[PDB]
């Protein structure tokens, strides 16, 4: 009954994998990056990081690595998913066609096996024929790699000891020896084996266990000439190579454990670490034994780099440049110069790749317009909290604004031979066009004697052959550049006048009455060489010159008023060259030939809202291309500037809607603007590579942003963000910190580097009288108020010692006119396990300064805080409680309801409570103010982690629980029996493939009547500790099973990397059951319709029978899905 | 079987018979769940009595049930079993009042007046329970008056015998000789709370001369009446007893139940009483 | 304390040994099973506990011996009310242990029995003898990985496994559950539903009733855990019933680390307001805890709570020998002194020499835990 649909509105951003080798072919430095399921090969070069290609990854990918077999000429690819998905790529380019294929592929799970409790490590042998992965505990999965076994079919060899921490293959071996690290009770021991084939089991290794450092966490298999393995624990680095052993004491690593390791020399004499903290590490080995030409190690020196974002995995990239990956921070990219020695680093950083999780708390919200959501999300960990201020559109920020009565027309002129620079810009009235002077700041209106000033400007430019043309709708006056004097003026010969002067680089074209002729700007003349009339009168002219020649336009594409059609003519001639069936009633209100990516279009944007988005021929001829985008719905026009090096063209409407192709294919990236009527470049010295957004309120000048999907922006917290809430009328929101302070030898705790909440503007600590050891560290947390605007932290409000803040609320209560900032603290101690005294706190914001104009103190910790139309409902340890804000301004509880769980998550609608605790128990109550107190309806309890928890309407409530899934809940209201009444039924099942931690309802689109509705209902927005925001809106029975039919039918041609199907990678995963995803409907899938190709959308759709407007209609042609499925891809 | 408990013959051994009266055996023995001596009366009620007789026997039997007090047999459980009324009460197996009266007769010695007043007050205490609640007793007598070695007065047999014999007034001139018939249960007036402290009366003389205050060899039942009806007794001794000990006797032992006080005035006396000796 | 905790769970005192079985009887998970019913148990057997009876009726005797032949398992229905024989769970209970005795020229059986699965009852059936047959569905043990593994980093992994015990607990929190940053929950938080956790939370308090050591009897793994201590737990029918639906093991450390810690005050069943006894009181008189079920000479357990210091009750009766459970002590019978129950004895140390010398012999069957002040008593998880 749920009905679902979930689509991504940004792809993951932090990785979890990153290698280096020769992907595509033999002579490539690929840098392969994995985020979630996004991976991304790129190619190495001195200009930087070239993308090459981005696949759709069927699974949660955690093992990636390249590999070089023999007789192979280019690296291939070994990928396995958290699903245990394992397929092996290969990169192939055909000309354009850059397809990933795979050479092998399958599964590689068993039917029983307890996963591991250090996760998962895969790694391959040096000599190319070993798979080494170690999936569960006491059993390793090898295979062999060879051209029979292309299903990755698998051979276990027993595993003797339980705990293995890391395991490596060893370099320098005639038979493949692996070195792992393992904890007994004895100790921490290395040990190896000889795997080997022939006998499908384990054999003695080249040395024997080693009583090593306590806390040995991995190894690194140094290669030849030194061969052996080198183990990094959290206190010394040890060689364990038989008889040899070395082992330094470095005293610099004491600080946090060595987590990422990295090769920075092919024959391993040097290595590259780093910590937790995201700190680089410079380990070096030295060969200086030389005993009669063979070399081994004489010391292990470890050096201190520089600081970096916090990593997960390094990689080496050629001429010292690493690209550190993170997860809680900013992807970076840093050049390791040797002689920096600025401070005490030999790190800077280049790049930044923006990351958006983890996520922790959002709020969807409208900052600046009104309608449209720009989506504030918490993101980072610790020292990378940073705000991730999404927003669905391009905008523009105008550097001028000078008032203009309604600018009817406007274009640029330059009246200054040898300029390469705009001068003039001259406007154009109802009845008038003044001519004004702009060089730098100067906006005073300069006629000159050349042009008239009592005429409506319709085409005022800069032409070649030292001629300036300023056209109007009388009469075509050019004037000159140095003398600025009229050298001709053709004039209609029966005194007509032309409905919009048209003209291309060197020839003017106008529509006079109902006739069109060319007048090119002879060389100091004006002369005419054509002379037509069409059918009926050309309402868009439009003649304008084609790629090449750069002297004559070879095409025109015109508007006919009385047939509201395309009509395409040649320019010295009248021969139709083409005529464009789509078109009727309102007349078309402009018309360009386009060149997006060297390729024609031509998009026939009407005066009534109608964009015949179409293509057009140079040479001869003309295409159709039927589809119509609706850029607005009031008239338009179509003015392209370049000012990126490409064609940029944005047609100016009520809304602002731009034509950008992504690649080939033109993404409609809405625009964000008041209301854009005509546009025209302010390409001046002053404003370079600018615009000038004429308006019909005031014109302005300014600065477009890029051509983005969606902007983030991100502003530094140095602390991690726990949670945030929008309060409108403060114009601020709140969110809450936790800095690591450590405990010093003083009774206090000293910050470690300067954050949000040191640096904030205000600091208040709370002074509440209601009721150690040296080197810890103590978590301190605030309340923090950022405006929206500047995202300035205006106020760091310090709780209690020991007191940890578990919600954020803002609403306003009861009957005050004022509204409130309540967090509710929870006071825990490391002797008592659970905690006994909580708190609720009151804040209010007003006049620059947060106060506690109330306060209230509980017993236990308050877990979750909704308000209950005008009253507080926090759930208390496990006792779901009311209030009621009273006129004394302090909480008053007025309803209890002790729950058989511990109530931490609170979803309320209308005068309904949802329920759940940390394991899924999810339970919703029911109020009856016509009693005073608490009910129950439903209470459905199963076990499982349960990550956050959101109601969709009346009935259904959705939640996302652990194992990566997605699950809905609904309970039936024609429930005969009582006991069924007290069930929740689940219909939703679905493996998102992330982990969300929380649930938002709004959307980032313009929000749109449609005047017939839309197919979606709701909008409500989920976060991930990777970043993948997304959505999931309810559908109809009759969208919901279209487009469930359409979704199994994609799959049968769409093909994926790995050939992982789409019902096992979305299907339900638990650790014991896995259950088909039913209830839901894949947006990304279905938006992936769009860009397959046009003869297998024959094959996806033959016997659909789509339409149910009073007739199945079962042909459904194939623009159908394209008039539905384009339909769907605007909610986000 | 626990799940009942104290409320199946299955979780009792009977180990032999301590009483045989008309109706019903008073038994001594425990439970093989706790062991706990108790007082086990059986009767056979579809023999004897009506269908509507069992109704007030039954309602009666509830009443004694919220009776609960240190000084009276604790009531345990009243159940029906083998077309029997199973009763379990407190087992008081040290004795009663009567054996002691009978041990000063065989040394004939009289009873120090101070000990007279230690465990009446204590039986006052006892007989004021159940007259609070409208309860009566009917069978108040030495012979139900019990005594542990710790000096602790219960009251037992709480008229349970005589429920059963309301229809065989008759039969009372047979089984022994009724010293402590009240003037209003000859003349067949009915029974009031009124007879309880006539017993009592009765009880308190016997307790001081060793004999009944209508005691008399080779007597019949009609010269029993005429002596009751005369309230004609020997007078007790003023040397070893005191004028409140003589004058108590004297209300209580009267023809008139409406000249008898209540249990409050005889029970408050019994206090002050007694705390004087106590001390003296 | 000087008892050798070890004679209880011997059962000394139901005569020779019995004949022990080696073999281990387990029913699939959700399966549909036909299993006997002992018409005189009440007990609500806790998984995990072994159940010593004696049977006198010819019927539980011949029932008995057809499943001595056959898988020796059958179930223990939780009767949530009694009167009317309704119970809506049960528990498959195997048989180990057993003897036939044919005592004053009839054949009396002593048997010990074991609990191992949980399960639903789908219908009660009686067979023309007399002998009741359940459906069963067995509830499947849930098993959880731990509240880190989905949202733990793959580079972390390898500071999970580690080597003033509170130093260490605080070292054990800050290096297991160190992601808690990614999500929106807490530290601490997250501990409260790990299971390695709550039991050392639970083993605080046993250590305060017992002497022994937790590395040798109290067991490691969490299932073992659960079922251990919810047997040895001092509480009434109705909050045991809420510890065997429960599914997985992690919500029942929780409700009865609750249990053990609101339940501070004992009263009566058929006062619920005459307090007897205290948790404080509780001392450990056998390997299986304080509480150690015995049988009376007639086919009657009487689960015993021996505590130190036990008021409310009036003594009854003699010290006498007969059979005595704690060996070498006589006893002295007490009640309840309002409502007149049978509370339990006050033993007595006949040897002047051997320790304790008196404590009180409660039967788990008349005592009701009550939360003090006013309040209702809860359990979450
Ligand atoms: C079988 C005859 N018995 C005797 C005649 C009946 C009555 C009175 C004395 C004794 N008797 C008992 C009744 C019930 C029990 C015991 C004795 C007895 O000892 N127990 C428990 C509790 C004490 C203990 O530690 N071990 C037990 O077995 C009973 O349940």
């Amino acid at each position: 009954m749920s009905y679902n649909y979930v689509v991504t509105a940004q792809k993951p951003t932090a990785v979890n994998g990153c290698v280096t080798g020769h992907f595509t072919s033999a002579e490539d430095l690929n840098l392969l990056i994995a985020k979630n399921t996004r991976l991304e090969i790129y190619v190495v070069t001195a200009e930087g990081l070239r993308p090459v290609k981005e696949v759709g990854m069927y699974g949660k990918i955690a093992v990636m690595e390249l590999f070089r077999p023999k007789g192979e000429s280019k690296d291939l690819l070994f990928i396995l998913t958290a699903k245990y998905n394992a397929c092996i790529l290969e990169y192939k380019q055909s000309g354009e066609s850059i397809d990933i294929i795979t050479r092998a592929h399958g599964n590689v799970q068993d039917r029983i096996g307890r996963p591991s409790e250090t996760g998962i490590i895969g790694i391959i042998d040096p000599e190319c024929r070993m798979i080494g992965l170690r999936l569960y505990d006491g059993l390793f999965k090898v295979i062999p790699l060879d051209r029979d076994n292309k299903e990755l079919k698998a051979f276990n060899i027993r595993l003797e000891e339980l705990h293995v921490i890391d395991v490596k293959f060893l370099y320098g071996c005639q038979a493949p020896t692996i070195c792992f690290v393992y904890q007994d009770p004895q100790g921490r021991h290395v040990k190896t084996y000889e795997v080997s084939l022939r006998e499908k089991e384990f054999n003695k290794g080249p040395w024997k266990q080693e009583n090593v450092e306590a806390e040995a966490s991995m190894v690194i298999a140094v290669p030849e000439p030194f061969g052996g393995a080198i183990i990094i624990g959290q206190e010394s680095i040890t060689y364990h190579n038989g008889d040899k052993y070395l082992a330094i004491a470095p005293p610099i690593i004491k600080q946090s454990t060595i987590v990422c390791h990295n090769r920075v020399d092919p024959n391993g004499s040097r290595y590259l670490l780093g910590d937790m903290e995201g700190r680089l590490f410079m380990l070096l080995l030295e060969k200086e034994e030389q005993m009669d030409g063979t070399v081994t190690l004489k010391d292990l020196r470890v050096e201190l780099l520089g600081e970096t974002s916090i990593a997960e995995c390094l990689t080496y990239l050629d001429n010292g440049v690493v690209f550190v990956g993170s997860r809680l921070g900013d992807s970076q990219l840093v050049k390791l110069n040797v002689d920096s020695n600025e401070q005490g680093s030999y790190v800077v950083a280049m790049e930044t790749f923006t990351n958006l999780g983890p996520i922790v708390d959002m709020c969807v919200v409208d900052l600046e317009r009104q309608g449209q959501g720009q989506l504030v999300t918490c993101s980072g960990a610790f020292k990378e909290g940073s705000l991730r201020i999404i927003r669905n559109g391009i905008g523009i920020h105008e550097h001028a604004s000078i008032d203009l009565p309604g600018i009817k027309g406007l274009w640029p002129l330059r009246s200054d031979p040898n300029r390469e620079t705009d001068d003039t810009l001259v406007l154009s009235f109802v009845g008038q066009t003044r001519v004004l002077m702009l060089n730098g700041e100067e906006v005073e209106e300069t006629e000159l004697m050349g042009f008239v000033d009592d005429q409506q400007t319709f085409f005022c430019g800069n032409v070649a052959h030292q001629q300036l043309i300023q056209i109007t709708s009388a009469s075509v006056r050019l004037v000159s550049q140095e003398p600025k004097a009229l050298v001709s003026e053709w004039k209609e010969p029966q005194a007509k006048n032309i409905s919009v002067a048209s003209c291309n680089s060197s020839q003017v074209v106008v529509a006079v009455g109902r006739a069109l002729y060319y007048l090119q700007i002879h060389p100091q003349e004006l002369r005419q060489i054509s002379h037509t009339e069409m059918e009926h009168e050309v309402a868009c002219l439009d003649i304008t010159p084609l790629g090449d020649s750069n002297g004559l336009s070879p095409l025109c594409a015109i508007g006919l008023w009385t047939d509201i059609s395309a009509r395409i003519l040649k320019l010295p001639s009248f021969e139709l060259l083409h005529k464009e069936m789509l078109g009727g009633e309102i007349i078309p209100r402009s018309i360009l030939m386009t060149t997006f990516e060297s390729s024609h279009y031509l998009l026939c944007a009407l005066g009534d809202g109608a964009l015949f988005y179409f293509g057009l021929n140079i040479e001869t001829g003309l295409l159709s291309d039927r589809k119509k985008v609706t850029l607005g719905t009031q008239p338009t026009v179509l003015r392209t500037f370049r000012s990126l090096s490409t064609t940029n063209v944005f047609a100016c409407s009520d809304r602002p809607t731009v034509i950008y192709s992504s690649n080939h294919k033109l993404v409609f990236s809405n625009v964000n603007l008041k209301e854009v009527n005509y546009m025209c470049p302010l390409n001046s010295d002053g404003y370079p590579d600018s615009l000038a957004l004429a308006n019909n309120s005031t014109l302005t000048i300014g600065t477009i942003d890029e051509i983005q999907k969606l902007h983030i922006r991100t502003v530094p917290l140095y602390e991690s963000p726990r949670k945030i809430c929008y309060q409108e009328v403060s114009q601020c929101f709140g969110v809450l910190s936790s800095r690591i302070e450590v405990q010093d030898t003083s009774g206090g705790t000293t910050a470690l580097r300067p954050s949000a909440s040191t640096q904030a503007l205000s600091s208040s600590v709370s002074s509440s009288k209601l009721f150690t050891s040296f080197g810890e560290e103590v978590e301190v947390h605030n309340l923090l108020i950022i405006d929206q605007h500047t995202f300035e932290v205006l106020h760091a409000h310090q709780f209690l010692q020991n007191e940890y803040a578990l919600s954020l609320v803002s609403c306003k209560l009861g009957k005050d006119p004022n509204t409130y900032f309540i967090v509710g603290t929870a006071m825990v101690y490391p002797e008592e396990a659970e905690p006994k005294q909580g708190r609720i706190v009151v804040f209010q914001y007003s006049d620059g300064k947060l106060q506690t104009v109330a306060e209230k103190e509980v017993k236990g910790a308050v877990y979750s805080m909704v308000e209950f139309n005008g009253k507080l409902l926090a759930s208390i340890n496990s006792t779901v409680r009311l209030y009621e804000w009273t006129t004394e301004k302090e909480l008053r509880t007025e309803c209890n309801h002790y729950n058989n769980i511990m109530a931490l998550y609170l979803k309320t609608k209308g005068d309904f409570i949802l329920v759940g605790d940390l394991m899924r128990s999810v339970l919703l109550l029911a109020y009856k103010p016509m009693e005073g107190n608490f009910e129950e309806i439903a209470r459905d309890f199963n076990p499982n982690w349960m990550s956050a928890v959101e109601i969709l309407d009346d009935d259904n409530f959705l939640g996302a629980e652990n194992a990566f899934n997605l699950f809905v809940c609904q309970k039936d209201s024609a429930a005969t029996t009582d006991e069924e009444r007290q069930h929740l039924q689940e219909v939703g099942l679905f493996h998102l493939g992330e982990f969300v931690n929380v649930f938002c309802h709004g959307s980032l689109v313009m929000q749109n009547l449609g005047e017939t509705s839309t197919p979606t209902q709701g909008s409500v927005l989920f976060g991930t500790v990777n970043g993948m925001i997304g959505l999931v809106t309810s559908l109809s029975e009759s969208w919901y099973n279209l487009l469930l039919d359409m979704q199994n039918r994609l799959n049968k041609v769409i093909k994926s990397v790995g050939k992982i199907e789409h019902s096992f990678w979305r299907s339900f995963h638990t650790e014991r059951k896995t259950e088909p995803a039913t209830g839901f409907i894949d947006g990304d899938l279905i938006e992936s319709f769009l860009d397959i190709s046009r003869p297998k959308m024959q094959e996806v759709v033959a016997n659909l029978q789509y339409d149910d407007g009073s007739g199945m209609k079962r042909e459904a042609t194939a623009d159908d899905l394209i008039k539905v499925v384009e339909e769907l891809t605007r909610i986000h | 079987r626990p799940d009942m408990g104290y409320n199946t013959l299955a979780n009792f051994r009977i180990e032999k018979k301590i009483g045989r009266g008309q109706f019903s055996e008073v038994y001594r023995a425990a439970c093989l769940l706790d062991g706990v001596p108790v007082a086990l009366k059986k009767v056979q009620i579809f023999d004897l009595m009506d269908a509507k007789a069992r109704a007030d026997c039954i309602k009666e039997i509830d009443l004694l049930k919220q009776l609960n007090h240190p000084n009276v047999i604790k009531y345990y459980a009243s159940f029906i079993e083998d077309n029997e009324l199973n009763i379990v009460l407190e087992l008081a197996d040290a004795g009663d009042l009567s054996r002691m009266i009978k041990h000063f007769k065989k040394q004939k010695r009289l009873i120090p007046e101070r000990t007279v007043w230690k465990y009446f007050v204590q039986l006052c205490s006892a007989l004021e329970h159940m007259h609070s609640r409208r309860v009566m007793h009917r069978d108040i007598k030495p012979a139900n008056v019990f005594i542990t070695a710790t000096g602790v007065v219960k009251l037992g047999d709480l008229g349970l015998g005589r429920f059963f014999s309301s229809k065989t007034t008759a039969a009372h001139s047979l089984v022994g000789t009724p010293y402590y018939m009240s003037p209003e249960r000859i003349h067949e007036n009915g029974y009031n709370f009124k007879s309880d402290i006539w017993s009592l009366g009765c009880l308190l003389y016997e307790m001081a001369a060793l004999q009944s205050p209508f005691y008399g060899d080779k007597m019949n039942l009609y010269s029993l009446c005429k002596k009751i009806e005369q309230c004609d007794y020997p007078p007790l001794p003023s040397d070893h007893y005191s004028e409140e000990l003589r004058q108590l006797v004297n209300m209580c032992i009267n023809p008139d139940p409406e000249k008898r006080p209540d249990v409050t005035y005889v029970y408050d006396v019994a206090k002050r009483m007694h705390a004087c000796t106590a001390s003296s | 304390i000087n008892f050798d905790t070890s004679l209880p769970t011997s059962h000394t005192y139901l005569g020779a040994d019995m004949e022990e079985f080696h073999g281990r009887t387990l029913h699939d998970d959700d399966s549909c099973q036909v299993i006997p019913v002992l018409p005189q148990v009440m007990m609500i057997l806790i998984p995990g506990q072994t159940l010593p009876l004696q049977l006198f009726h010819p019927q539980e005797v011949s029932m008995v011996r057809n499943l001595i032949q056959k898988d020796r398992t059958f179930a223990v229905l939780a009767y949530s009310n009694v009167q009317e024989r309704e119970a809506q769970f049960g528990t498959t209970a195997e048989i180990y242990a057993y003897r036939e005795e044919q005592d004053f020229g009839i054949e009396i059986v002593k048997v010990k029995a074991i609990g191992r699965q949980r399960f639903k009852v789908l219908e009660l059936r009686t067979q023309s003898d007399g002998i009741q047959q359940a459906k069963v569905q067995i509830l499947p043990e849930c098993v959880l990985p731990s509240t880190m593994s989905a949202v733990q980093l793959e580079s972390l992994n390898k500071c999970q496994i580690f080597p003033c015990s509170y130093k260490w607990w605080q070292k054990y929190q800050k290096r297991k559950f160190h992601c808690a940053n990614l999500t929106s929950w807490p530290r601490w938080l997250y501990s409260l539903y790990d299971a390695e956790t709550l039991m050392d939370r639970i083993k605080k308090q046993l250590r305060e009733w017992d002497e022994n050591l937790k590395d040798d009897s109290l067991p490691s793994n969490p299932i073992d855990f659960s079922y251990r201590v919810a047997a040895c737990l001092p509480i009434d029918d109705v909050l045991r019933i809420q510890l065997l639906k429960i599914g997985s093991a992690i919500q029942r450390l929780r409700c009865e680390l609750d249990i053990m810690n609101k339940c501070t005050s004992l009263c009566c069943k058929q006062c619920q307001e005459t307090e007897i006894t205290t948790k404080n009181e509780i001392f450990s008189l056998s390997l299986c805890g304080p509480m150690a079920a015995y049988v009376n000479p007639h086919g009657y357990v009487h689960e015993t709570l021996t505590v130190y210091k036990a008021c409310n009750l009036n003594l009854i009766g003699r010290p006498s020998t007969e059979h005595s459970w704690f060996p070498g002590y006589a006893w002295t019978v007490a009640q309840c002194k309002i409502c007149a129950s049978h509370i339990g004895w006050k033993f007595t140390a006949t040897k002047k020499d051997m320790s304790p010398q008196k404590f009180w012999g409660l039967t788990r069957s008349a005592l009701l835990p009550t939360i003090p002040d006013t309040e209702d008593e809860i359990s979450p998880d």
